[PDB]
RNA sequence: AGAACUGGCGAUGCGGGAUGAACCGAACGUAGAGUUAAGGUGCCGGAAUACACGCUCAUCAGACACACAAAAGGUGUUAGUUCAUCUAGACAGCCGGACGGUGGCCAUGGAAGUCGGAAUCCGCUAAGGAGUGUGUAACAACUCACCGGCCGAAUGAACUA
RNA sequence: GCAGUCAAGCGUUCAGCGACAUUGCUUUUGAUUCUUCGAUGUCGGCUCUUCCUAUCAUACCGAAGCAGAAUUCGGUAAGCGUUGGAUUGUUCACCCACUAAUAGGGAGUAGCUGGGUUUAGACCGUCGUGAGACAGGUUAGUUUACCCUACUGAU
């Protein structure tokens, strides 16, 4: 041990007598080994070993077209050279969203048949000030794991994307009665904190916020996306 | 395409003769005789001038043609046997616990017995096939000889003992002892 | 622990590690839901698969932090070989980027849990799971590079030697070839190169012998040169550190001969440059 | 073959197959330098270290020493009186069968000869 | 030697219907979706009397 | 959604002049427990957040060199970067290194109480599930 | 058998199922041990595992030294008190069940056993038949 | 999903698709003879284990809807399309060369083509790439791209069905 | 998931579509995690039979720095096993004891069941001017067979 013993004892000892025949015998059988197992492999095995096939050769095609490319033979400074980087929305007529559906009856009391409750099964923003207002009083429900604070908003320019914390909503299609309820519902458009990007308008007056639109549905996935309005 | 007839060329050395049934093909020569069954190939069989036999396939596919071929390569190898035989050789090597091998006879089948390989207590008891002889080197040590007419007989004996002899569960990397044929060739 | 850490857990690349997860959480947990049943069944099956997910991925971070050395106030002299050897600085923000993926896993099964217990429809749930499923396959993935390095790491300080500082210890030191590995094998039963050329031991080596009843253990080094320790390789600070660390008593090999070409003069000046630590 | 056929043992070496090209050009050459030497000789040599080969070709810079395919010279010298190039050329074309070898030279016969006796 | 269960090859008319429908749908979604020479072969023996005949 | 200037308008844009003075109160205002906030004022507070600092935390040394390159079949990385210019300075910087780990392994040393089981080899009892109150989810 | 333990050990009426308490026979300071757990014990629904005369266990003290409570250390029975078939041909039984605490190698940490100690455990335990002053 | 037109079922039997609200056939009195639809002609089951050309060996093919899993992968098979080399000896098989400036420049304990970074320049050829891979600390050695010598004739590459 | 690069390919007639890869996203020094935020609907357990492998262990093998011990993954493998327990100021889990192991799932079971649907009782808070119910919470409150089949035995 404690040391390369495996490659000392192969240059004092060697390796089997037959170890290189075996060797080369595998290798020359691993064509019908693949060509076996192509056919043979079953339960989702199949699946995966065509795909890593595909790689493969794709690899392989890239490989030797990247050999023949050799075999064959904007402007930035000095101190940034070497480093990395109509008025219609992005996204209009968003599929609509039934009224029956983000709206769940909630039942209460031990005999439930006065539900008289509504839960918004969808991600909302509740601004800074929110403070659940008693049981009693409250009708609308919008739990506080649905609720989000930052969105990520990619920047049509430069290609880059940043999680900026989400200001306020503006203006949700589909009965804006969610817009006052907050409610993304992909198609909305929000405001967010674009001070991050160092957005400059002329005159030296620093944009700090603009306008964005989400992109993802946040229903089935657990981030926000928005397309910033440039 | 199903090619209307193929055939190949098997050559019959003058000092050897092959009788050869429907299917049935029997070979004998100075050394010994061999025999083989290949009623499943269906193929046919034809003498021309004594000393060479054309096999040919009518109507056959590829398929066919590829089993005529090693219906030619067994029959070449058949005569070879006869005629010249072939001698196996295989070596044995251990690092610390030396391996006994020894001809043991029961009942006349006349198994092989290797003992202590790797300081193991079990004895290890290789058959002998038909129509192989085994016998120890002398003057090359550690080594021993495995002679026969049949390629298969011989074949299978020598890697039976070779296998007889695996090292299970023990890194390969490290332990060399073993069984392992040296060499191949002929008796002549 | 000290001694030997040969037994840290085998830890397979991030491809490798992420396909093995998914394998094992797509096996061991069920699979078959259907609509017809009730929601609140496909949310639990759904949250049942994230969090079996992210417990394996969690069990597997766990276990390869625990399984490494923490170079961090083991020895002096563990400490300074680890550092030589693995760039302890590489090392230690591998491993950091391993604990942060794994609170990383953590933070997103929790959230993708919470999330989840909200399910209203079957496309949802399979929805979030499919989340949590790629947010933990691209967190594994930018781990690629990682794990490869600790995989290979983990191989040599397993296959380092084990020597204890705190007892009695022998230490051979001068030129190359002068004949420590010589010396070593011949005082202590061991298996070190005696080849002349010009490195021969590439590493310590280790030999135990006994006198008077007292055990002891013989330490060969490649050996260092006449540079004034601004410019050196890691082979010679290997063996610069471990006289420096060690107790051990040092004995300073010459030979007077023409080879090892470095002349009588020349071991003496070596001899005296290496004094402070002498 | 549609399937179960050999696959090509594909590399990615620098070098490629001359083709034709090369046989064109030697064809070219040896018709040239069937007029531009005064005397032709037909070297046997089956296999010779390439050191070798070298330090006989510069043995004489005087002289151009072809070689190549034996059947890309016989064409060039000729495989019929036909369509020899030169007058009883077709009876050198003739005489080569190892590894040939066309030597191009003025120098005197009897030099060259015991030169390579030597 | 312990062969496990064979998928059923049965009809089950019910797939006939819901696969009829299926492929209803499909072929009008196609439909709506649509709106949104060789030469001379080779190995021809005479192939030169086509291009004697242009 | 019906096209408009508004969305690529612009809504929240803040001024040189506001940021430096809200620069300046935050350093300046201090609060008082008798007084509780009512209203945020909702403000850029990132241009007006990361004082002044002398920490400048670690570079970063993996981009400098791989994590192939620190080690591996490759391992470019023939020699400790810098390593003690002197032996004296070494050995400075080892002997009473060896110390202060002896004095912290005898202070980690003076509490174990797992001693007593490393050695006996037996263990605590399992704590008991009332002391884990008021805990539950 | 388990580690520590020398050689087979034939079964014998299991008289110390888990939670059971025996009378502490080592001058360990401790008075008795209440058993949790039995080492090498079956699995099997609903089957309580159950301790026998030699047999090793994990019990913690419930009464005796305070620095000995609240901790769980290994065991070994000394005596059973039910009746279990002796090879020789006779049924004993002990006046009353007690055990000995001993680290999972099977040394004793007290110098001195009291009481009668039986047979099977002295001759599966040397260390308990070396600390053990009386035998059956 | 919202509409307009066009049929059937409801109120509908009968033969067929094993089994059916929508599928095919089809004009419902009681009878005799004859000819047919759709579906079939190895048995259950009335009718050719009929004739002719090919296609498939499946370690749960096939008789399964024409639509989701479906993008492809098989040194499993049959027939085709497009490009190449070829008695100026086609592919594949055996033996020889694989040079000299040269151990090309940076670092180096060791770096000679094959641990790493920029070059990757030129002479002689039939050919030699500052090197395709195995291995030595270091070369050495083995081997490949190509070429050369022996037999000889079709062979190779990508796609379509 | 969204926002971008490349094209093995397809192709308004070969501008558009597009496989495999790939960049931005959600404190680099194992340091912490003292967040653990609404499932309006139950789950969890006593006896007991079978079945699936997507195999925890036993059986046979290959690949892993596999020197040993020991450990990881993978191939076949359901023949046999997969346990004793604390916790309801909750128990959609959890800890520690052994064992080779304590793997995941279906048939569920008016056979029994504790939480839950709970009915005229009763007690504290909210609403309402009231009857009363609720955001709560606490508490006291049919049931087979001798008929047929199914299974175990017996003429
Ligand atoms: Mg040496």
């Amino acid at each position: 041990p404690q040391n390369d013993y495996i490659e000392r004892h192969i240059k004092q000892h060697g390796k089997r007598l037959d170890h290189e025949e075996r060797k080369r015998k595998r290798e020359a059988r691993e064509s019908h080994k693949i060509s076996e197992r192509a056919q043979k492999l079953t339960g989702w095995k199949g699946k995966q070993f065509a795909k890593k096939r595909y790689a493969e050769k794709v690899s392989m095609r890239k490989k030797i077209k990247a050999h023949e490319q050799s075999k064959v033979k904007d402007a930035l400074p000095t101190y940034l050279l070497d480093r990395e980087q109509k008025f219609s929305v992005p996204l209009p007529k968003v599929r609509g969203i039934s009224e029956e559906e983000m709206f769940k009856v909630i039942k209460t009391g031990k005999s439930r048949s006065k539900s008289w409750k509504r839960m918004i099964t969808k991600h909302t923003f509740v601004g800074e000030g929110f403070t659940r207002r008693p049981v009693k009083m409250e009708r609308i429900i919008r739990p506080s794991a649905l609720r989000q604070k930052k969105a990520n908003v990619t920047h049509p320019e430069l290609g880059v994307t940043v999680f900026l914390p989400i200001l306020a909503v503006k203006k949700n299609p589909q009965s804006p009665m969610y817009t006052q309820l907050g409610v993304l519902t992909k198609g909305t458009i929000i405001e967010v904190n674009v001070s991050e990007l160092g957005m400059v308008t002329a005159g030296g007056k620093v944009v700090w916020g603009k306008y964005a639109q989400v992109t993802n549905e946040p229903d089935r996935d657990g981030c926000v996306n928005a397309v910033l309005l440039v | 395409m199903k090619y209307i007839q193929t055939e190949q060329q098997i050559e019959v050395p003058e000092g050897v003769t092959v009788s050869i049934k429907s299917r049935i093909v029997k070979v004998v020569g100075p050394r010994g005789t061999l025999t083989k069954n290949l009623k499943h190939i269906d193929v046919t069989f034809t003498k021309v001038n004594n000393q060479l036999i054309k096999v040919a396939v009518h109507n056959g596919g590829r398929k066919h043609v590829a089993a005529l071929r090693t219906v030619k390569s067994l029959v070449d190898n058949m005569i070879t046997g006869v005629t010249k035989g072939y001698k196996y050789k295989m070596r044995y090597v251990y690092a610390h616990f030396p391996i006994n091998v020894n001809i043991v006879e029961k009942d006349g089948a006349k198994f092989i017995e290797v003992r202590n390989f790797l300081g193991d207590k079990k004895i290890r008891n290789v058959p002998v096939r038909d129509g192989v002889t085994i016998e120890f080197s002398t003057n090359v040590k550690d080594e021993i000889v495995l002679s026969g007419n049949s390629v298969e007989d011989v074949s299978q004996n020598a890697a039976d003992l070779q296998q007889i002899c695996r090292v299970r569960n023990k890194d390969i990397r490290k332990f060399l002892d073993g069984i392992y044929v040296s060499h191949k060739g002929f008796i002549t | 622990m000290q001694l030997s850490w040969k037994d840290i857990p085998t830890v397979a690349p991030a491809n490798d590690l992420l396909d093995i997860v998914l394998n094992r959480t797509q096996r061991k947990t069920p699979t078959v839901i259907r609509p017809g049943f009730k929601i609140t069944r496909i949310r639990a099956f759904y949250m049942r698969k994230v969090k079996y997910t992210g417990e394996g991925f969690v069990e597997k971070f766990e276990d390869i932090l625990k399984g490494f050395p923490n170079i961090n106030d083991v020895h002096p002299f563990h400490r300074d070989l680890m550092d030589t050897l693995y760039e302890k600085n590489h090392y230690k923000i591998s491993l950091a980027a391993i604990s942060r993926a794994k609170s990383l896993v953590e933070q997103v099964a929790r959230d993708y849990v919470r999330l989840l217990k909200f399910g209203q429809s079957l496309f949802q749930c399979k929805q979030l799971k499919r989340a949590a499923l790629g947010r933990m396959a691209t967190i594994v993935k930018k781990l690629r590079d990682p794990l490869a390095y600790l995989e290979q790491v983990r191989q040599h300080i397993g296959r380092l030697p084990s020597i204890d500082p705190n007892t009695r210890t022998l230490l051979i030191c001068g030129y190359p070839n002068v004949g420590k590995s010589s010396f070593l094998r011949c005082i202590t039963k061991s298996d070190v190169d005696v080849q002349p050329y010009a490195f021969t031991t590439k590493s310590l080596y280790v030999g135990h012998f006994d006198y008077k009843y007292l055990r002891f253990q013989a330490i060969d080094t490649p050996g260092i040169l006449d540079r004034p320790t601004e410019e050196m390789n890691n082979i010679e600070m290997q063996s610069i550190y471990a006289i420096a660390h060690l107790r051990s008593c040092v004995l300073y090999f010459m030979d007077l001969s023409e080879q090892c070409g470095f002349t009588i003069e020349a071991q003496v000046k070596l001899f005296h440059s290496i004094k402070p630590l002498f | 073959m549609p399937r179960s056929k050999r696959s090509k043992l594909v590399t990615l070496a620098q070098t490629d197959k001359k083709g034709r090209e090369n046989k064109e050009r030697i064809f070219d050459e040896v018709r040239e330098a069937l007029d531009t030497y005064r005397y032709v000789w037909v070297l046997h040599l089956d296999d010779v270290r390439t050191p070798v080969l070298q330090e006989i070709r510069t043995s004489w810079a005087g002289s151009k020493l072809i070689m190549g395919k034996r059947k890309v010279l016989q064409k060039a010298l000729g495989e019929k009186r036909e369509e020899e190039y030169k007058e009883n050329l077709y009876q050198l074309s003739k005489l080569c069968s190892g590894v040939t070898g066309l030597l191009f030279t003025d120098e005197d016969v009897n030099t060259v000869k015991e030169y390579f006796k030597s | 030697m312990r062969v496990r269960k064979r998928q059923s090859r049965r009809t089950s008319t019910k797939l006939k219907e819901g696969i009829k429908k299926k492929a209803s749908a499909h072929r009008k979604k196609e439909k709506k979706m649509a709106k949104k020479d060789p030469g001379i072969p080779s190995n021809f023996p005479y192939k030169a009397k086509i291009l004697e005949e242009i | 959604v019906q096209p408009d200037r508004r969305w690529f308008g612009n809504t929240r844009v803040i001024s040189q002049d506001a940021l430096q003075h809200f620069r300046s109160a935050l350093g300046e205002t201090q609060k008082d427990t008798y007084q509780v906030l009512l209203r945020r004022n909702k403000l850029p507070m990132s241009l007006l957040e990361e004082k002044d600092a002398d920490e400048s935390p670690k570079a970063r040394i993996l981009d400098t060199e791989s994590y192939a390159d620190a080690f591996g079949p490759k391992a470019q990385r023939k020699r400790p970067r810098l390593a003690a210019s002197n032996l004296e300075d070494l050995v400075k910087a080892t002997n009473e290194d060896i110390t202060k780990y002896e004095e912290k392994q005898v202070l980690d040393a003076t509490l174990g109480g797992n001693q007593e089981d490393k050695e006996n080899g037996w263990t605590s009892a399992a704590k008991e599930a009332i002391f884990s109150k008021g805990q539950s989810k | 058998s388990g580690n520590g333990a020398q050689g087979t050990k034939f079964r014998i009426s299991l008289g110390l199922p888990v939670g059971a308490i025996m009378n502490c026979a080592d001058n360990s300071g401790a008075r008795n041990l209440y058993i949790i757990a039995v080492k090498g014990s079956g699995s099997r629904l609903n089957r309580l595992p159950a301790a026998s005369l030699g047999d090793m266990v994990m019990a913690t003290v419930k009464k005796g030294k305070p620095e000995l409570r609240k901790k769980v250390m290994p065991a070994i029975v000394v005596r059973q008190a039910k009746s279990w078939r002796r090879r020789d041909g006779v049924f004993l039984y002990f006046e009353d069940n007690a055990g000995v605490i001993a680290n999972p190698k099977g040394e004793m940490k007290g110098s001195a056993i009291t009481g009668p100690v039986g047979k099977e455990c002295a001759d599966l335990w040397p260390r308990v038949a070396s600390n053990s002053g009386v035998v059956v």
